[PDB]
């Protein structure tokens, strides 16, 4: 299938320039089914955490987007408790286009920099936007409890 | 009169409201209370989406009455 063609270049891609502090890579015997790792950015709450990602690749893959959640619990605005992540390019603005490093790279943006106008668990957004320090002490913490 | 509004992190507001308040008053109550913009907000009671438009008489919301908070996704 074209998708699995196209996994390979990705993650051959990855192999080439691996992006620091982040890998990723099939779980085991199917392609489509990868599993990736953030390590917490240095100079942010999740500093020292390694946060795991689970990914699929549909069969239309790159036609629809990869589908992507966390499987370690994470404080953030755009990401509820599921480990369901609100980033437009996993979504409306999904494009064949990109690969698996660029998504990666957008949610290592998403936990340093956050959409709190438009976010997945609004009282975090809340606790972002208007109390910074009180979001970082609860983000190190939950880092703390789930991301070591 | 006060009504609640639970949240799905386990927060319980209570606001205090009148009858004849709508439901756009009320999520302006709640941006008061807790900073969430009305836009971010789906207020759920007996059933029911509350619409905005409509007052809490309308859906019949008496003393202490308890609405559900959740996202509006449009908004987020």
């Amino acid at each position: 299938s074209k998708a699995l063609k196209r996994i390979h270049k990705e993650l051959n891609d990855l192999a080439r320039d691996p992006p620091a502090q982040c890998s990723a890579g099939p779980v085991g015997d199917d392609m489509f089914h990868w599993q990736a790792t953030i390590m917490g950015p240095n100079d942010s709450p999740y500093q020292g955490g390694v946060f795991f990602l689970t990914i699929h690749f549909p069969t239309d893959y790159p036609f629809k987007p990869p589908k992507v959640a966390f499987t370690t619990r994470i404080y953030h605005p755009n990401i509820n408790s599921n480990g369901s992540i609100k980033l437009d390019i996993l979504r409306s603005q999904w494009s064949p286009a990109l690969t698996i490093s660029k998504v990666l790279l957008s949610i290592c943006s998403l936990l340093c920099d956050p959409n709190p106008d438009d976010p997945l668990v609004p009282e975090i957004a809340r606790i972002y936007k208007t109390d910074r320090e009180k979001y970082n002490r609860i983000a190190r913490e939950w880092t703390q409890k789930y991301a070591m | 009169m006060q009504i609640f509004v639970k949240t799905l992190t386990g927060k319980t507001i209570t606001l205090e409201v009148e009858p004849s308040d709508t439901i756009e008053n009320v999520k302006a109550k709640i941006q008061d209370k807790e900073g969430i913009p009305p836009d971010q907000q789906r207020l759920i009671f007996a059933g029911k989406q509350l619409e905005d438009g409509r007052t809490l008489s309308d859906y019949n919301i008496q003393k202490e009455s308890t609405l559900h908070l959740v996202l509006r996704l449009r908004g987020g």
